[PDB]
Formats: structure tokens, C-alpha cells, sequence
């Protein structure tokens, strides 16, 4: 689960392998059965938010209208308002985590135009 | 275009609710150590580390919510643990003390009204001169006049053991591993594990004992040199070994206080009354000064140096106060930083029963005695100092003088605590792309 | 959120679009409000409770083959017993609630026959067609 | 959870019901209802949570698999019959699917990765 | 070629949660009774139940997890009941008792705890003799020299309803609905509960009261008949009733002890002074003694089958314990296990006010006394034996001697929670095609 | 909650009482 540092190219070649494993369950088998009154409250409320985020990723993706797949070409295309950078060098000189914080303040509109654009497609 | 990747390896930063581990040692002596709720997992067999290439994080150790936490969780740990041990509030009642080095340990008599006949019992004990107070001779105990005292629960031990923390499934720790970090800044070599490196809980005011060592040298950490109320903390490379007892050899009496519950004290000594010493290298320890001194000379401007003593007349700040088996130790350590760096040592301490754990108002716990010749060694892994600064005279002075310093008991912590980072993991986003 | 004042075919002509307002409700936007034993134990009760209705209609459409659909037809056949009007009546004339109470004494005869045909007899023709 | 035939349905007769998929996830939800004191408040509270983290590692599971959508999913993994065998007319007449699990809980244990990571 | 289905019917071995069961009866005023404290709706009307043809289970009575489940059910429901009431500690002074049915009650003077508002008053209670202890005529409460006494809130009723067991989600209950089994191995007429039948969780040592009835005939169903130490659990056809008086018109004190505290004993006795007995009468209990005589083979060959006596020597074992009121009788049932055979009668019963819950040694209850004349019957449903263990004889006995003998609870419960096991469902599986 | 002795300071609106402390510290 590293390369992090990596660019973006190189870090999402064969993202679909290291998303397995992140993905392999939030908390892959249970804690992997390893881990099988305030202790007690404080993890149940850790627990219960563990889910919801599963829950809420998959539920936005199967919005968007991708579901059992990792990377998907949408019908909302790129404002340059957002970021105006050649698409070379933001896949071969910037990594994810730049590239995340570059956009960090558009995340609300993209996301919000993907779930209008992808929920009309006639259904 | 946008397109949607998820499984993306990208962090931000986080503050969560942390996981225990610890080695499963299941000592089954019918003991059970208060940190009985720290295996919540064993200790995970070859933990594996995973080093970024090229990510830089900056990491801010007095700022680590790490700390705070660990600070929440031994609090609750210890009030879970004594809560429902025997109140001692049946002996508040004014003493009878005569002595038994003059006046250091006292023979006190009292009449005790919660025997079950609910008749006055005459009854006596020892006690050390820290835990009473005078109110035509007669005594109280120190703390009634406050709070609740109640006794350690038998069979409940309070001995560090190393403790792991581990990130919850959805959040990674990330490790500074950069040479001479120190603070509040940019790291490179950054890695991810899942759990920290064993820190052991231990407890003192001035000296801090069996921590982590530094690699390779004398490390002085501090959020702000020039702002004097800031606490130093040093790393050191190399553990001061130092032996400490309490040779008097104590026979344990037992009061019958109320239907379920016995109080312990010490019931008579035997044999001759000796001050409970500790014993440090009188080389190593200057040597210690030494390097400290230097590599200080190299932080500060470069001019004479000093060490001086504890200042305050405060009992936990002014001296060590350790946890040794079941005793606190009240160490004089003025015996130490008493030397000007221009280029066996005995410490006496007093024991005391009645501590005003974490400096909490509401209760104080009460320790019981442990029959007699108690031995422990530790090692010394660094300390907390302060310079002192002072007020803007002119130029009146070349030498910055330095005290032993104590209080918070958060840098017991985040001297060892410091190099990790807690981030959640956000595996979703977008990029442009040619597309639909 | 809607409206239901409206006929069933005129207030499904959006359901395209309304869906997936009502499914992003249940899970997102209020839990970022949320980021904050009398308004404790509750609230975690009510997150969880949440989270098992979200899933028990997401088990269901996955039953029943409507995987990811809003609007899906599946091969059972209405019985005309259960509210034996006009398919004008139904669609033009009454409105979502009300249809759904006059049936609401058949959901369980409906539910079963969706289960037995759809991804089940539906599956077992499909094994025996992968044989090959 | 009625399980007819849950011990010899043939084997190939529970596979034309597989009604009792619908409970787990279910039937909590109407326990609830009905409901609607922590000395059995977190205990109780505790088996909710732990019901819904069950029912999701399968639904992992199979996604992982690529059976997600599936009540019945082929997969393409030979069985090996180094692990059990006996004819198909047997398994599938006569259902008990326990001398399977040793060996069995390795070899699909294993095999769900490594089958989606090699599939194409 | 693998195929994964995910309905599949299996199941394990797991424990849980069983919920809680009430019929929903009103409260009447009072409390909720501490089991109405159980607000789970009642098992819809005809609940469901499912006969799986073809199964066959191994349901082991006596390891059946639904048993302990219950025991921790009721001493935890019983301590929170109890927790919020008042303490009766200052009543543990020393009383000067008057001795006013051959003693039995006694008039005991206070001479402390007498008086809320402060005097040097004098107060007077009566008492039972099982409750008090010689220490002239100086006495104290039997249990204060090692327990603290609460007295059980005089609101709140501990009165048994039926409670059934439910299964969470994910878990089925597996019902053993079979004839004559044994408590062990096939019963293969299995199907699947989602509650079982209600039980009251009644608690009555050598005699079980209120269970369910034997079908056809009496089962014996010992654990094994050859190892000595075990407890026969015996299961009667039809049933038995015993009619329990404590033929005494009372009247109440309520003393105001400390603030708030006030405690509730008894004032005086109109009319005559009569013993407690509880009436059962010409019982013919030779079916029992028939279905040892099957079993009899096996335990010590074919012998005379005696019941002679009840032994052991501590009441809370030897006699019966039973639950009439807000009361508690302690019966000699000596006069009904007295006959030997080849192959109205009363009970004399006292009453006793401070009750040693399940031998939590340090804590006591203290029932307040009833308001007066208390009748009740019961049905007699089981009975809990032993087998005296064979002696170190030249096998010479033609003779085998049972006894009433019990004091563990769980046995009152495993008679009726024999017929069910828990098990977790687990859907999903593989099975070898030929297929993609 | 114990005996109170009140001399009071419309009349006795406000009642003045002198009042004997369960011992809190001491015991005495
Ligand atoms: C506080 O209390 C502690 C005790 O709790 C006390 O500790 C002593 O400290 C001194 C000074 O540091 C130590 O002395 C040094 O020892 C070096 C060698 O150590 C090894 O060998 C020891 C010898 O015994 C072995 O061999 C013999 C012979 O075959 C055999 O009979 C023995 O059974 C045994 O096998 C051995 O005891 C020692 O093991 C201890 O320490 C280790 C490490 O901490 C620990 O893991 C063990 O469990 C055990 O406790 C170890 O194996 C020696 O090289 C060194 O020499 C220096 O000086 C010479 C010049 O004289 C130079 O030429 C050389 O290069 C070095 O610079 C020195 O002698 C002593 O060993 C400690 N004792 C113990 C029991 O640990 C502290 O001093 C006390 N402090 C105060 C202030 O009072
Ligand atoms: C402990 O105390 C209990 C009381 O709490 C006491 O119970 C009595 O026990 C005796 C002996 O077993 C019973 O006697 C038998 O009665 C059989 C007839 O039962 C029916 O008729 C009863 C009387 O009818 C009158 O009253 C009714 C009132 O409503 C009226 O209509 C009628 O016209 C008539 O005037 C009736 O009470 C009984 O009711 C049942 O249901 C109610 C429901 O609420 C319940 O409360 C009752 O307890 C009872 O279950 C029913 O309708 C009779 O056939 C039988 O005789 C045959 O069998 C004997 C076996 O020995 C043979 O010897 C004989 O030759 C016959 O073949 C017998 O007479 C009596 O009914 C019980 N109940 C009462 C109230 O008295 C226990 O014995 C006490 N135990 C101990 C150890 O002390
Ligand atoms: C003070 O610091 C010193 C130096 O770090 C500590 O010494 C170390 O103690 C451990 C535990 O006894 C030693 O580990 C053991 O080594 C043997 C091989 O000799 C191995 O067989 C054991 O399984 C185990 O790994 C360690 O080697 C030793 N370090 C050195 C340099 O000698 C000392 O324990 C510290 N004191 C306190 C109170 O913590
Ligand atoms: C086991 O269950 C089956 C039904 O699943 C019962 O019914 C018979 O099953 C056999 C084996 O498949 C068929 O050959 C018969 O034709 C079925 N009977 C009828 C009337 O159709 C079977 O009786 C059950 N066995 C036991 C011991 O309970
Ligand atoms: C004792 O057993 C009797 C007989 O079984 C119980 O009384 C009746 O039980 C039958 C079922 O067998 C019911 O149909 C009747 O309505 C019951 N009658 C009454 C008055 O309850 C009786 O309740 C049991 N317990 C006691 C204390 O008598
Ligand atoms: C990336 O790593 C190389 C090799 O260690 C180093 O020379 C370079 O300075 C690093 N760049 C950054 C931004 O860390
Ligand atoms: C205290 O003890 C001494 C004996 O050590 C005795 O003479 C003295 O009277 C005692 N004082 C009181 C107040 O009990
Ligand atoms: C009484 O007070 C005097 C003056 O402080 C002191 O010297 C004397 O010892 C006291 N009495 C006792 C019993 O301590
Ligand atoms: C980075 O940390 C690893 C930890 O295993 C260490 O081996 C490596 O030498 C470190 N590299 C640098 C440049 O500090
Ligand atoms: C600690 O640092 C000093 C100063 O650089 C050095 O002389 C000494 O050897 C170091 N100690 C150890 C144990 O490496
Ligand atoms: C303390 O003084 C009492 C007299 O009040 C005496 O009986 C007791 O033995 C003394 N205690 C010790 C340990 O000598
Ligand atoms: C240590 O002992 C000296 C003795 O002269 C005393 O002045 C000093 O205050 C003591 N320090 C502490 C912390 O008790
Ligand atoms: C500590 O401060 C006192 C102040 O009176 C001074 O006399 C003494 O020399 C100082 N000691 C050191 C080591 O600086
Ligand atoms: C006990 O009560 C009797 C009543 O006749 C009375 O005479 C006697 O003095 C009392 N004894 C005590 C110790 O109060
Ligand atoms: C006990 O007897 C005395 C007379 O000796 C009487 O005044 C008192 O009321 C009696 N107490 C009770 C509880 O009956
Ligand atoms: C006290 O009671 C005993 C019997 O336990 C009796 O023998 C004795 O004479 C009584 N003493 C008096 C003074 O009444
Ligand atoms: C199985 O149980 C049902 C329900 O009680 C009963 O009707 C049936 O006769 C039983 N079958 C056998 C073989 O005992
Ligand atoms: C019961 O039998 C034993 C011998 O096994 C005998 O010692 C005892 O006295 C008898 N008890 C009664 C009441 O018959
Ligand atoms: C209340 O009464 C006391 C005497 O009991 C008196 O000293 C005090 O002044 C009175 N308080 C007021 C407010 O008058």
C-alpha cells in the first residue's frame, strides 16, 4: 500500500490490485476474526462509522452509476475553472495526493454534477 | 473529462478513537494487572512497516492528539480500577501519634466507630510523616479535610507493561523515521504501520525512566527555545542506570474497617529504620551533564551553562515522585544539577501513602504497604527541564541556568509518542481524462 | 423531496431523477451534520437503525435482480384479482399511496412469486445453460 | 429461516428455494419495529451491529468473486477432487456439505483473490 | 468447476443474546415486576415453527448455553432490583430479646438506632429465630458480622411470570419436540422456533415448582447413572399440588432508621401464634419409582428403591426452599421422603427474613414482612435427586437410597431448557458442477 | 435532614434555624 509519493500514472497503473486489498473489507475479515462500559461505547460508535463509510462509498459510486468496477469515464466533462493543467503533467509529474489537494475545493461541484448528468440517462 | 477511480492511495489527516494491543502473557496468578483492558488484541507477530518513497509530512508533536489521547485513556483506566475499592473515610477521625530520621515514621492511635458492633474499637498503625498533618498533639489524615481516600484494590497490579497503539481498520499511523526530527516540521522517510512501538506507561515528574533512547545523539526537543515558560525535553543515547530501596523491613496489619472490606497498614517494623536511598553512577551521570550541556551550547547561544536545582516548595514537582512496586517514592534530587559547564551519588527520598494521583481533587488513593526491602532499578532515558530565563536586566548575565521541572505528566508521553501521525484513508476521486 | 399529490404516471416520469435524491438522503449530507445516555446512546441507536433499513431495500432489489435499477421488469405476471381495474385507473387516476394501500394485503404474495421466479428459477436455467 | 430440506433436499432441491438468504439481513429490522436499561441495552445494541458487520463481509465476499449480483454463481475454478470427491449424483441427491469445509475453507479460501486478480 | 450459493441451510454451534419475552400484562400500580422490566413484545399469537424433516441433532442438555444464559438473566436482574434500596447496617447493634410455638418469634429492643431526630430513644421489632444469633438475652442479626443487609424495596414485586426466549438475527432456535428423550444424542423430529415456551424463572431447591409436565409417563434423565456425583433431574407425569400457609395475622412498623432509610418490619401478632406448614396429600408416586426400576438395572442392579430421609446438614440444601409471597418457607419434607418399596401429611415449615441470595457471601437481603394471613399453592412439577454414591462395600446392599438433595439453581432450569439449542446460520457455500 | 430549631427572620415567611451539621470531615 505504498508508492504514494509516486505519480499518478504510475499509482493508478493496476489500482485495481492495491484497491483489493484496501478493499478487501474495511476491516477485511472482521479484524480478521483477530479482535473476535466506556471501552465498550467508544467502539461500538467506532464500529458503526467504519460501516456508514463502507455504505457511503458504495452508495456514491452506484449513483454515478459505477458499480463493480474501480475506474469509470463519466459523462461530465472537465471545466478548466477547476484546474487548467496539461493532462500530461498531471498524470506524470503529480502524484494523487497533490492532485487530491489542487482540487480540494471543487470536490462538492464535481460531484454534484456527476450525480445529475449520470442519474439522467433515461433509466 | 472526469473520471471516477476508487481504491486512490491518498490521506488526510485525522483524529479517531485508537485501538490497544498487548503481548498476551497470561500470567494467571489471580493478579490481575489494572491494564486489563489492554488486549483488546494480542500484539500483532512480525508488524510490518512500509516506507513511502518521496512523501513528505509534516509532523508536530506538540500538537499530537496521540498524546491526549493516551492522557484519556490512563485517567479512565485508573478511576475504572479504584472505583469500587474500600473508602477509608472511617479513619479521619483525629489521631493519637507518637514517634516510633527523628519523627519520620509515627505510632498513631484512634477510635474506630464502624465496627460491625457499633461500639468504639481501639486501633493503631504507622504511618510516614508526608501523610500527616497536625490539628494538645493530635493528628489527621492529610486528605480529609477535602476529598475521598480510598484504598488500591489487593490483587489489582499497577505495573507498566508496554502497550501498542494500532490504528481502528480505515486509518494507518504514519512513522517519522528522519534523523534529529525535533519538531514541528517537514519529515522525510516517512512510513506506514499499523500499530506504535511499545511505549511503557510509566509515571514520574522529573526523570523519565525506562523510555526509548535516542540513535546516535543527545536530543534536546522544545516547541519554542526563546519562549521560557516551554518545557525541554531530552533524549538521551545512553541509559543512566540507576538502583533504589526502602530497607525497612515492614510487617502488614490488617484493620476490620467494614463487613466486606479490610484496611492495610503497616502494623510494626523490624529491625533498624533507614532512609529509603537511591543510588545513581556518579560518572555516568556527569558525563550525562555533559553531553546535555553541549548539545545545548549548540541550541542556545553559545555561553557557560548551569545546572540548578528544583525550584517551588511543591512535593510533586520539586521532587520525582516514581512508582516503585507498590510504594511512591519522594526523591531529593537537588542532589543532581548542582554544576556550571564552562568549556556513588546517593539521593535520600521519603515515602509517602496518600497520593493526589493526576492531581485530581475529588478522591486520593491510598497505597498499601508491601512487606518490607523493596528493590527496583530503572533506567534513566531522559528528563524534563526548564530554562529559567528571568527578567530583562542588562546584560547582568553569561550563563543560562537550567532546573528540573515537572507537572502535566504529558511529555512522559510525547517524548516517545512524538514520531507517530494518525491520517484516514480516502480512497476516492477524480481526474480529467479523454472521454465519453 | 417530492410530492405524491400527483397521479402514479405522473409522478413516476421523474422517478429516474427523484430516486437517487431519496437514496443519497439515507446515507449522505446528514451524516456530515452529525459531526458532533440522553443524546448519546440514542443517536448511535439511530444510526444504526439507519443503516439496516438502507440495507434491507438494497437486499431486496438484489433479490428480485433490480441490481442498480430504479425501474426494473421482471417475468411475473400480475394476478387480476389484486385490484381488478383498468390499467388507466391504476396509473391515471390514483396516486402512489393510494395504490399502495389497496394492495397492501397482496405485498407478500407479490414478494414471493418475485423471489421464486426472478434469480431463482431465472438462475437455475442459467447454471444448467453455462453447462456447456 | 424455515430450511426445508435442510438436511437431505436432495442437494439440488434446496437449490430451487434458497428463501432463507432474506432473513439475516431482514428480520432484524422487524425486531426493531416491534421494540419501538443498558444492562441489556449494550449487549442487545452490540448483536445489532454485529448482524449488519456479518452480512456485509459476505456481501464482500462475493463481490470479490464477481457473484454479487448472483443467488447462484459458477465461477471459473475447477473443483479439486484431491480435496473430496464422490459422483454428482451423490452431492447432488444427498445433502449434508460438511466434508467439504477443512479443506475446502483453504483452496476458496485462497482462491477468490487469486481468481480475480488472474481473470483476464 | 466451484459453484458458490448463498441460501444454504447450515448451521453451528453459537451463543448470544436471547432478547426478552413478557405476555405484556398490565402493571398494576406498584413497579413493573422486575421480569416486566422485560419490554420485548410478547411472541406474536401462534408463533411460527417449522418440522424439518430429515434432521437430526445432538442436543446435549447438559451442556446447553441457554441454561447459564438464564442464571446470569436472574442474579443480574436481582442486583439491580436491589442496588437503590435501603441499607440495613445500623440495625446490626446489639438487642435485648424477650422471647415472644416454642420461641420462634422473638421482641428485640434497640437501643441505638431508635430515633431519627437525635435522642437516646428506645425501639422495639419482632423477628424470627433463624434470623437471629446469640452474641443476658443479647442478640444480633445473623449474617452483620461478614455482610452488609439491604432490605428489598417494599414496592417492588420479584413474583415469576412466563418468559420466553427469542432468537436475534442470523440465529435459530432448534426445538428437540421428540418423545422420551434423554437429554442427550437424536431426537430426530427437529424444528426451528423463533421463541421457545415460556418459563418461569421459579427457584425452589429439592421440589420444582410450576414447569412444564412429563409427557405420557416420567423421564428420569440423569447425566450419568453410574458417576455418583450427579443430580438426577426428574421430570412427573400429571402433577402435584401443595397447599403453603403461614396461618399468622401480622401487622407493620415502618421505623425511620437513617434520613430516607426507613425499615420495614413486623409489629405484632393478632390472635394465636400458629406454625407455618404446607399441605400434600396421599400421593402415590409409584411411577416414579417404576421408572427407576427401568433404570434401576443400571444403577447398583436390581434393587429395593429407597427414599428414607433428607440429609446434609445445612437448611438451604435440606430443606425446602420456597417461595410463597414476599415470604420465604423452609419446609422439612421429611414427612413425604420417608417409604421404601421392593423391587393429608404436612410440612412443618419456618419462616426466615434474611435470605443469602445464591451464596454471594457478603451480601444479604432482608425480605419485609407481608401484610398478614398468607395462603398460596403450587403446582409440584419435578424433583431434583441424588442417588447416595455406592459405599466401599463387599456388594452386599440389596437396597439403594435416593435423596432430596439439590442447591445448585441452574438444575431448575435445565429441566426445561433441555429441549432447545442455539445455532447461527451461516448461507453461504460451494459445491462441485460442471460449469463455466 | 435533620431537627432544626427556627426563630424565624408578612411573619414567619422566612424561618431562621439553627442547625446541628452532620459531622462532614471530623467526626466530631
Ligand atoms: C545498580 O545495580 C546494578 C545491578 O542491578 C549494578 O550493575 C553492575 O554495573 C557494573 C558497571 O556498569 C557492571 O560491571 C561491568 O561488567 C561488564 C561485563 O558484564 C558481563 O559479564 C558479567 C560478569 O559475570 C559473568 O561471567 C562470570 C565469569 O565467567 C560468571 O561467573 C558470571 O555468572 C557471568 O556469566 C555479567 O554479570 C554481566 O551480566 C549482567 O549485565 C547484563 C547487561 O546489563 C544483564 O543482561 C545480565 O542479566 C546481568 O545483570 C554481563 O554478562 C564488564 O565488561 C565491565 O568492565 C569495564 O571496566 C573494565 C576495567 O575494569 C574495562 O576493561 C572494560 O572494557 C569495561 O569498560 C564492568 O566490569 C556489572 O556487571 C553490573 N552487575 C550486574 C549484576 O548487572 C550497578 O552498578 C548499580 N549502580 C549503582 C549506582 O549502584
Ligand atoms: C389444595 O387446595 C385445593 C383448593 O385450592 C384443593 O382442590 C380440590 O381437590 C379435590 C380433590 O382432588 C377436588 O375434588 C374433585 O372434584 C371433581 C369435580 O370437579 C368439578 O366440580 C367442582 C365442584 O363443582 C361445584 O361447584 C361449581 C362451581 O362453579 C358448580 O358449577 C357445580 O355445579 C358444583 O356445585 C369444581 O370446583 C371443579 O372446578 C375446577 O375448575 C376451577 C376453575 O377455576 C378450579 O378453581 C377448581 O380447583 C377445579 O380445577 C370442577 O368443575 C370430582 O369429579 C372428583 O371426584 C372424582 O375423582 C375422585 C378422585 O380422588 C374419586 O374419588 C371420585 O369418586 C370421583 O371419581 C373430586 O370430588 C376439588 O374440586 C378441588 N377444588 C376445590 C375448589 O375444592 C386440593 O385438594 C388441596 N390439596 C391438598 C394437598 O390439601
Ligand atoms: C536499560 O537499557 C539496556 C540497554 O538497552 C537494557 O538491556 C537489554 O535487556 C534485554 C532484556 O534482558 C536484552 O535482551 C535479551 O538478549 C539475550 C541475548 O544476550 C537474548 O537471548 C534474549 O532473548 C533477549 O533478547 C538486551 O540484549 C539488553 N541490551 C544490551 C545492549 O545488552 C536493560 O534491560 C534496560 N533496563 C531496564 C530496567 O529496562
Ligand atoms: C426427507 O425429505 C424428503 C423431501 O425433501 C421426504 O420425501 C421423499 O424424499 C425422497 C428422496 O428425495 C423421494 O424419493 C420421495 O419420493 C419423497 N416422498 C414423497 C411422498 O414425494 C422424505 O420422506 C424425508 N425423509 C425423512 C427420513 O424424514
Ligand atoms: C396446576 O395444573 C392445573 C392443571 O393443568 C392448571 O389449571 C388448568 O390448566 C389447564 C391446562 O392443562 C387450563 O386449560 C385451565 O384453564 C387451568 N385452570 C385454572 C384455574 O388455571 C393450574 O393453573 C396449575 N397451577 C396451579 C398453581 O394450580
Ligand atoms: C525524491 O527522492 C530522490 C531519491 O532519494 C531525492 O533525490 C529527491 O530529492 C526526492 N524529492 C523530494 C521532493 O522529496
Ligand atoms: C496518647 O498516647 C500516650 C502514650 O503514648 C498517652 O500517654 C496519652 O495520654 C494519649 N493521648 C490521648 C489524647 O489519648
Ligand atoms: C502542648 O503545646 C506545647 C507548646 O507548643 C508543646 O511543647 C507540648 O509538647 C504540647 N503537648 C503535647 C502532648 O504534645
Ligand atoms: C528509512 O527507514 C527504514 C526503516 O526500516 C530504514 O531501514 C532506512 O535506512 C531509512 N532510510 C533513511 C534514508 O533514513
Ligand atoms: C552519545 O553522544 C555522545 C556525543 O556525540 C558520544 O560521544 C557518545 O559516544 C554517544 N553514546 C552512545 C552510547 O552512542
Ligand atoms: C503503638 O502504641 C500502642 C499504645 O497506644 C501500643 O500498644 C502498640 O504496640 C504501638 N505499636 C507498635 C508497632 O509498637
Ligand atoms: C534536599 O535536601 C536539602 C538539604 O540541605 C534541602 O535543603 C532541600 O530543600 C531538599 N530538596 C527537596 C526537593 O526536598
Ligand atoms: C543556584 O542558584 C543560587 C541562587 O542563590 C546560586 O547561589 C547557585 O550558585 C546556583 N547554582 C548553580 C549550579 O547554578
Ligand atoms: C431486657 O428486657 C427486660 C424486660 O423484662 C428488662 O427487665 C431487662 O432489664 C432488659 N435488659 C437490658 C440489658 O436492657
Ligand atoms: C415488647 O414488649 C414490651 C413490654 O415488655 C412492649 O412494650 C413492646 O411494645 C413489645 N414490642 C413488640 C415489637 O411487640
Ligand atoms: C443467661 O442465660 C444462660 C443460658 O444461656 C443461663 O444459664 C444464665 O443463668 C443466664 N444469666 C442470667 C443472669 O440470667
Ligand atoms: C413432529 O412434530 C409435529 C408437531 O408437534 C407433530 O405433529 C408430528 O406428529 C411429529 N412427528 C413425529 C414423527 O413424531
Ligand atoms: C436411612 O438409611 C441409613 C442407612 O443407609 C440409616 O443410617 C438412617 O438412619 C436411615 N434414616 C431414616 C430416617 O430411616
Ligand atoms: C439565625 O439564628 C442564629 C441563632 O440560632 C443567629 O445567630 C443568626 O444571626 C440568625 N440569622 C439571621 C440572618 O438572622
Amino acid at each position: 500500500l505504498g508508492a504514494a509519493g509516486s505519480t499518478m500514472g504510475a499509482a493508478s497503473m493496476t489500482l485495481t490490485v492495491q484497491a483489493r486489498q484496501l478493499l478487501s473489507g474495511i476491516v477485511q475479515q472482521q479484524n480478521n476474526l483477530l479482535r473476535a462500559t466506556v471501552w465498550g461505547i467508544k467502539q461500538l460508535q467506532a464500529r458503526v462509522l467504519a460501516v456508514e463509510r463502507y455504505l457511503r462509498d458504495q452508495q456514491l459510486l452506484g449513483i454515478w452509476g459505477c458499480s463493480g468496477k474501480l475506474i469509470c469515464c463519466t459523462a461530465v466533462p472537465w471545466n478548466n475553472s477547476w484546474s487548467n493543467r496539461s493532462l500530461d503533467m498531471i498524470w506524470n509529474n503529480m502524484t494523487w495526493i497533490e492532485w487530491e489537494r489542487e482540487i480540494d475545493n471543487y470536490t462538492g461541484l464535481i460531484y454534484n454534477l456527476l450525480e445529475e448528468s449520470q442519474n439522467q440517462q433515461e433509466k | 473529462w472526469v473520471t471516477v477511480y476508487y481504491g486512490v492511495p491518498v490521506w488526510k489527516e485525522a483524529t479517531t478513537t485508537l485501538f490497544c494491543a498487548s503481548d498476551a502473557k497470561a500470567y494467571d496468578t489471580e493478579v490481575r494487572n489494572v491494564w486489563a483492558t489492554h488486549c483488546c488484541v494480542p500484539t500483532d507477530p512480525n508488524p510490518q512497516e512500509v516506507v513511502l518513497e518521496n512523501v513528505t509530512e509534516n509532523f508536530n508533536m506538540w500538537k499530537n492528539d496521540m498524546v491526549e489521547q493516551m492522557h484519556e485513556d490512563i485517567i479512565s483506566l485508573w478511576d475504572q480500577s479504584l472505583k469500587p475499592c474500600v473508602k477509608l473515610t472511617p479513619l479521619c477521625v483525629t489521631l493519637n501519634c507518637t514517634d516510633y530520621e527523628r519523627g519520620e515514621i509515627k505510632n498513631c492511635s484512634f477510635n474506630i466507630t464502624t465496627s460491625i458492633r457499633d461500639k468504639v474499637q481501639k486501633e493503631y498503625a504507622l504511618f510516614y510523616k508526608l501523610d500527616i498533618v497536625p490539628i494538645n498533639n493530635s493528628y489527621r489524615l492529610i486528605n480529609c479535610n477535602t476529598s475521598v481516600i480510598k484504598q488500591a484494590c489487593p490483587k489489582v497490579s499497577f505495573e507498566p507493561i508496554p502497550i501498542h497503539y494500532c490504528a481502528p481498520a480505515g486509518f494507518a499511523i504514519l512513522k517519522c523515521n528522519d534523523k534529529k526530527f525535533n519538531g514541528t516540521g517537514p519529515c522525510t522517510n516517512v512510513s506506514t504501520v499499523q500499530c506504535t512501538h511499545g511505549i511503557r506507561p510509566v509515571v514520574s515528574t522529573q526523570l523519565l525512566l525506562n523510555g526509548s533512547l535516542a540513535e546516535k545523539e543527545v536530543v534536546i526537543r522544545s516547541q519554542n527555545f526563546t519562549n521560557n515558560a516551554k518545557v525541554i525535553i531530552v533524549q538521551l543515547n545512553e541509559s543512566v542506570v540507576i538502583n533504589c530501596t526502602r530497607p525497612n523491613n515492614n510487617t502488614r496489619k490488617s484493620i476490620h474497617i467494614a463487613p466486606g472490606r479490610w484496611f492495610y497498614t503497616t502494623g510494626a517494623i523490624i529491625g533498624d529504620i533507614r532512609q529509603a536511598h537511591c543510588n545513581i553512577s556518579r560518572v555516568k551521570w556527569n558525563n550525562t551533564l555533559k553531553q546535555i550541556a553541549t548539545k545545548l551550547r549548540e541550541q542556545f547561544k553559545n555561553k557557560t551553562i548551569a545546572f540548578n536545582q528544583s525550584s517551588g516548595g511543591d512535593p510533586e514537582i520539586v521532587m520525582h515522585s516514581f512508582n516503585c512496586g507498590g510504594e511512591f517514592f519522594y526523591c531529593n534530587t537537588t542532589q543532581l544539577f548542582n554544576s556550571t559547564w564552562n568549556d556513588h551519588i546517593t539521593l535520600p527520598c521519603r515515602i509517602k501513602q496518600i497520593i493526589n494521583m493526576w492531581q485530581k481533587v475529588g478522591k486520593a488513593m491510598y497505597a498499601p504497604p508491601i512487606r518490607g526491602q523493596i528493590r527496583c532499578s530503572s533506567n534513566i532515558t531522559g528528563l524534563l527541564l526548564t530554562r529559567d530565563g528571568g527578567s530583562n536586566e542588562n546584560k547582568t548575565s553569561e550563563t543560562e541556568t537550567f532546573r528540573p521541572a515537572g507537572g502535566d505528566m504529558r511529555d512522559n508521553w510525547r517524548s516517545e509518542l512524538y514520531k507517530y501521525k494518525v491520517v484516514k484513508i480516502e480512497p476516492l476521486g477524480v481526474a480529467p481524462t479523454k472521454c465519453k
